[PDB]
């Protein structure tokens, strides 16, 4: 099983109305425009959040009650070769205030992400904990911790070119990561 | 699951609300309330029956409880609404004084009053309804208009704000601004009756009485009455939609003349007004000059008044001019009226008292017992007082019819005098016997 | 301890 | 249907 | 001498003359997190001399009716110097300390302060409706500490004075004897034998390194086991200083500043 | 080992198998994994602040007659289920739930040898702590000042899922009782730091007192 857990799966990050449970939840919206807002917000409780759920790490997590290990979260920029732009992706611990400008998810776990040639940049959610095995179930003792995205420069994209897109937000597991304890998933009903 | 109970709350501004927080799972870790505000909690079963009291609510607010169950955390919501009257309802400022016939607006503005969508604005002719709407805008106005009738008279106005909240479970409250008096009126385009005498004398009293109906509201009308630049103190007497203005007015030498009486009935922004002369005179007598008042028979007399070439009257005094009157009459012109004045003066002539043997016999012998008329008749100017007296006191009766007796007979002294003289005549009275 | 019944 | 409507994609 | 001692921490230094030894509690010295034993995978941030010294919290006063005080740690220590911004910038934190109660008075007082570290020190809640229920601000008072009290006063109905800890002296808040607190590490400030108390503790927990924002690991708590008295005043009064060095401070999960609730 | 090596009662639970209207939810039982409910083990093993051990659980059932209602039944079968956190609680004492694919479970027929068994230390740290002086989660600035209060010590942080307990046969004609009692014996122990025994009369999960009696 913590095979299938390592293998890239992409995740329901824009599951907002009209965008759930259809393919535009997987759709992370990106454009041209300077904001200082954040493009994404994730909690890292990574089986009984509202997202990363019906993820395959998601899924394996939630026939488990225990888990220990890092999280890669690898995007692909899915915008035309012309467009240009740095992002920051952060992994923030918890226990403070949650990142909602960029200067507060700069003080944490972050990388600049350069778009470019290489389409695809990881980063990795490193296992920063109190305890040594985290709950699967949502839990306020063994915290997560917050994962969000900004703008470092903004897109830029050239004459004739489109202004807006997207990328596509993937999680895996790392080889330090485990699981254990088995359970049946709360995801599955059936007819009685 | 997560419940909340009440879901729905209205309270009034400033007041503490009572919300119930429950959930249900096995092990609920942590149930909260959301919110910003002070928060007494209370207990019932643990994390899964918890009531809050929030205190001081001034806006409305939304406070979900949330429930921390590590296979669930659900969360549920309630709605706390509060309530506040108008801070101000009052009518737009209109002039009190309206125009009969003429359209007038009212205009209302409500300024605050909440929630909205319960609060009506009214406006008001007495306790009748002319007009109801919802509040809209701030401040929120209401405007109508009114044909101004004579029925509209101390007609007050006024606008009322409804705040129903009785289907909330309260009440309806209610406010109202200061009324408005609609003062109307009606000042005819006529001239008022104004009664006085077209003349008056110096340093005398004059009564003037101006009056004028079919205008309202008489009791609010001005009244100017004067005359010249003397301002009038009238006595004004009201009846139905009509009045009465008397007032005495005193003149003196420096208002000699033609002087402007006014009457001006005044009502709003209109006047009527009535103008009329009064003549102030002084009308100096024509006094007759006489050269000499006293004058003797032959002596030229002139005659000339005294109050373009000078005119006087000559003649020669005659004795049929004695106890003759002269005249001196004039004319003038006060107040488009013709003043007549005059004066007549007497002129004595004079001649000494006479006795002619002719007029007054010196003798005369009657009968005892005939009928006589004694003849004896002084002549001059003046008349010369005449009396013949026998043994000093006994009269002879002359110029009447008489029965002669014994007593009669005698020795009479017969005088005539008068400040031209004296003259004396002796009469005998002979009664021969029957 | 209270049981349930 | 099997995944939670999210709020905003701002959502922590 | 036994009772002469200096103990020297970063740019800090503590000297008695009338100390009665320094304990060791449970025989453990302060030491850092081993390889074989880590847990966060990030490289730990360890301030040495920065934060590990001596921070002397506001003194308190010993009278007639006192009845004994509580301190946590690192709660204590929170708004403490640099030691307070390396808690609060990272998510994991973990340390030993170094505590020295300081307490003279003269040849003529009579007292004895039973000073005791108590890992995991919960105490009641001062309610008997709600259980274990204590704010932040009731939990956590810092340098100032808590009291204890005689009397036990549980506002039943409400979420003022209910909402913190029921701190019995007798009973340690806590439900059990005060009579047996001797078997947490502990010093006795007798005032006819020592001014001073020095206990070295190590790191305490069921885990290697946990979450400071979470967590107190160690109560420092004070009671007069004999009662202060002076032959001349009916009301005599002493100063109790505390004096904490925090040692072997390391910490993981960097991020924003930690502000908790706060009045 | 010796001082702990008994299995000791902790809860009394009732399940009632009946046919009447409102018993459905009488058919089955659910308990939350704590060891609180009785205080001759909790005192015991609350000698010590932190420990980590091996369990022995050992289950003994005894059912009985609730009204007249003193007539024919068949002999009971018993499932005792695990439900870890995050998982398919039931709805009814029958359903989908409790076929347990994965969730671990005991089948008893009553009459036999009480059923029992192991389970490794399973805690998600480094020892079982049996107190903590702390919170759950931060309660951070704008929240409230008064905030932390439900969410201080053991009791807010220490879930395990829970035990749901049925009969596993159709309601009858008369309705039957069932006490189930859950006993524990820690095994393969150590523990650490000693502190003072209980001198006083427990209050649930925490460590709270009463008024009357201290
Ligand atoms: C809804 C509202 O505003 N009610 C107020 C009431 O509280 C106050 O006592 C009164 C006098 O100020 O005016 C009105
Ligand atoms: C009797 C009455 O006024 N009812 C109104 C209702 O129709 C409206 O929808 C509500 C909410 O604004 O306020 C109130
Ligand atoms: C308004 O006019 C009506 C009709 O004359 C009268 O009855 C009512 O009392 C008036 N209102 C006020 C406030 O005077
Ligand atoms: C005032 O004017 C409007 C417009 O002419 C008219 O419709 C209305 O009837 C008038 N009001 C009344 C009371 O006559
Ligand atoms: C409106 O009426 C309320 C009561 O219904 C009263 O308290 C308030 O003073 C009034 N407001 C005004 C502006 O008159
Ligand atoms: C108003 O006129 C009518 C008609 O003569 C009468 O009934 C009423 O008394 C009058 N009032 C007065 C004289 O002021
Ligand atoms: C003078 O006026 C008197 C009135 O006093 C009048 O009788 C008389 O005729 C007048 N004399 C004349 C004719 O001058
Ligand atoms: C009269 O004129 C004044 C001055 O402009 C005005 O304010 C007032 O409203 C008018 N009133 C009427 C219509 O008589």
């Amino acid at each position: 099983m913590m095979e299938l857990a390592e293998i890239d799966t992409l995740i329901p990050m824009n599951a907002v109305d009209g965008k759930v449970n259809t393919m535009e939840m997987y759709q992370i919206p990106l454009n041209d425009n300077l904001s200082k807002a954040p493009i994404f917000c994730l909690s890292l409780s990574p089986a009984s959040d509202k997202r990363l759920s019906h993820t395959m790490l998601g899924e394996i997590l939630n026939y488990y009650t225990h888990w220990t290990g890092s999280i890669r979260f690898t995007f692909l920029f899915c915008g035309s070769m012309m467009a240009t732009g740095k992002l920051l992706l952060s992994y923030s611990p918890p226990g403070a205030k949650p990142p909602t400008n960029r200067k507060d998810a700069m003080l944490g776990t972050h990388i600049i992400w350069d778009l470019g040639l290489q389409s695809s940049c990881s980063m990795v959610a490193p296992w920063i904990s109190n305890t040594v095995y985290r709950r699967c179930a949502r839990d306020d003792f063994t915290e997560g911790g917050f994962i969000t995205c900004f703008y470092q420069t903004r897109i830029v994209v050239p004459a004739s070119t489109p202004t807006s897109m997207f990328m596509l937000g993937f999680v895996s597991a790392c080889p330090d990561f485990s699981v254990r304890l088995l359970k049946d998933t709360p995801h599955i009903s059936q007819s009685k | 699951q997560t419940s909340v109970s009440p879901s729905k709350v209205i309270l009034p501004r400033g007041g503490s609300v009572l919300v119930t927080c429950s959930t249900s799972c096995d092990q609920p870790m942590l149930l909260g309330i959301e919110t910003p505000l002070p928060k007494k909690e209370l207990l019932l079963p643990g994390n899964n029956r918890k009531v809050y009291e929030l205190s001081n609510v001034q806006e409305d607010s939304q406070p979900m409880c949330y429930s921390n169950c590590p296979d669930g955390q659900s969360t549920a919501k309630t709605f706390l609404t509060v309530y506040w009257t108008p801070e101000r309802v009052e009518l737009a400022p209109l002039p009190s004084w309206q125009p009969v016939g003429k359209n007038l607006t009212l205009r209302c503005q409500v300024e605050g009053g909440a929630p909205r969508a319960n609060l009506t604005v009214v406006l008001l002719r007495g306790e009748k309804e002319l007009k109801r709407e919802p509040a809209v805008g701030e401040p929120a106005e209401v405007t109508t208009t009114v044909l101004v009738r004579r029925d509209h008279h101390g007609a007050n106005f006024s606008c009322r704000t409804e705040l129903d909240l009785r289907p909330q479970g309260l009440e309806l409250f209610e406010n109202t601004s200061a009324p408005y008096q609609l003062q109307t009126f009606v000042l005819p385009a006529t001239p008022p009756q104004l009664v006085s005498p077209r003349v008056l004398e110096v340093d005398t009293q004059g009564t003037v009485v101006c009056s004028l109906d079919g205008l309202f509201p008489v009791s609010e009308a001005q009244v100017h009455l004067a005359l010249g630049d003397q301002r009038l103190n009238p006595t004004v007497t009201y009846g139905n939609d009509s009045f009465s203005a008397k007032a005495s007015v005193s003149v003196t030498a420096e208002d000699e003349g033609t002087q402007r009486l006014t009457c001006a009935v005044i009502l709003g922004n209109q006047s009527q007004e009535t103008l009329q002369t009064v003549t102030i005179y002084s009308f100096p007598a024509p006094n007759v000059i006489l050269t000499k008042p006293e004058v003797s028979e032959g002596t030229e007399v002139t005659v000339k008044c005294e109050a373009g070439p000078r005119a006087q009257l000559l003649l020669k005094a005659t004795p049929e001019d004695n106890g003759r009157s002269f005249s001196c009459s004039a004319t003038l012109e006060v107040a488009g009226q013709l003043i007549h004045k005059n004066q007549t003066r007497e002129l004595r002539v004079l001649y000494g008292p006479r006795l002619d043997e002719r007029d007054c016999p010196g003798n005369w012998t009657w009968p005892e017992n005939s009928q006589q008329t004694p003849m004896c008749q002084a002549w001059g100017n003046p008349l010369p007082e005449l009396k013949c007296l026998k043994d000093g006191t006994f009269p002879l009766p002359i110029g009447e019819s008489v029965t002669v007796t014994r007593d009669l007979e005698g020795t009479y002294l017969c005088r005539a005098r008068s400040t031209q003289g004296e003259v004396t005549r002796e009469v005998t009275v002979n009664v021969l016997s029957p | 301890l209270i049981g349930r019944t | 249907l099997p995944l939670t409507k999210v709020d905003s994609i701002t959502t922590f | 001498s036994d009772r002469v001692r200096q103990i020297t921490l970063g740019n800090s230094t503590i000297t008695t003359q009338e100390a009665a030894n320094a304990i060791v509690a449970y025989g453990e010295w302060p030491t850092y997190i081993n390889d074989s034993e880590a847990n966060p995978v990030d490289a730990p941030t360890e301030p040495d001399v920065s934060s590990n010294r001596f921070y002397t919290l506001e003194s308190v006063s010993w009278k007639t009716t006192s009845r004994g005080w509580w301190w946590k740690l690192p709660d204590c220590l929170k708004d403490m110097g640099m030691f307070g911004q390396n808690m609060y910038y990272h998510y994991l934190g973990r340390s030993g300390y170094t505590i020295h109660v300081q307490c003279n008075a003269s040849k003529f007082h009579q007292g004895a302060l039973g000073v005791f570290l108590i890992p995991e020190f919960v105490m009641a809640c001062n309610t008997e409706s709600k259980t274990s229920y204590v704010s932040y601000i009731n939990a956590n008072p810092g340098e100032r500490g808590g009291e204890f009290t005689n009397t036990y006063n549980p506002s039943n109905t409400d979420a003022s004075e209910g909402r913190k800890f029921a701190a019995l002296d007798y009973l340690l808040g806590s439900g059990v004897l005060a009579g047996n607190a001797f078997v947490y590490p502990h010093q006795i400030i007798n005032l006819r034998t020592n001014n001073s108390a020095t206990i070295v503790v190590p790191y305490v927990n069921s885990l290697v390194i946990d979450c400071m924002a979470k967590h107190n690991n160690w109560g420092i708590v004070i009671l007069p086991l004999a009662p202060l008295a002076f032959a001349a005043t009916s009301s005599p009064q002493v100063p109790i200083t505390v004096t904490i060095a925090p040692m072997c401070t390391e910490f993981n999960g960097l991020r924003n500043i930690t502000v908790p609730v706060h009045q | 080992e010796s001082f702990f090596g008994r299995a000791a009662c902790v809860t009394i639970l009732s399940l009632t198998n009946s046919s009447k209207s409102g018993e459905e939810k009488k058919h089955f039982n659910i308990w939350n994994i704590t060891y609180t409910d009785t205080v001759q083990l909790r005192r015991k093993l609350e000698f010590f602040t932190y420990s980590r051990f091996d369990l022995e659980m050992t289950f003994v059932f005894t059912e009985n007659y609730p009204s007249t209602a003193s007539g024919e039944v068949r002999n009971q079968v018993y499932q005792i289920m695990y439900i870890p956190p995050g998982a398919p609680r039931p709805s009814s004492w029958d359903d989908y739930t409790w076929q347990s694919s994965s969730n671990p479970s005991i089948f008893y027929m009553y009459g036999n040898a009480p059923p029992r068994m192991s389970i490794p230390y399973v805690g998600i740290a480094n020892a079982y702590s049996h107190f903590y002086d702390g919170f759950a989660r931060v309660p951070l600035e704008g929240e409230n000042t008064d905030a932390g209060d439900t969410f201080y010590g053991l009791v807010s942080i220490n879930d395990f899922g829970v035990l749901a307990v049925r009969a596993v046969n159709r309601s009858n004609p008369h309705t039957i009782h069932t006490s189930v009692r859950v006993y524990m014996k820690p095994k393969h122990i150590r523990c650490w730091c000693p502190r003072p025994p209980r001198a006083v009369l427990y209050r649930g999960e925490g460590v709270d007192m009463i008024s009357s009696a201290i």
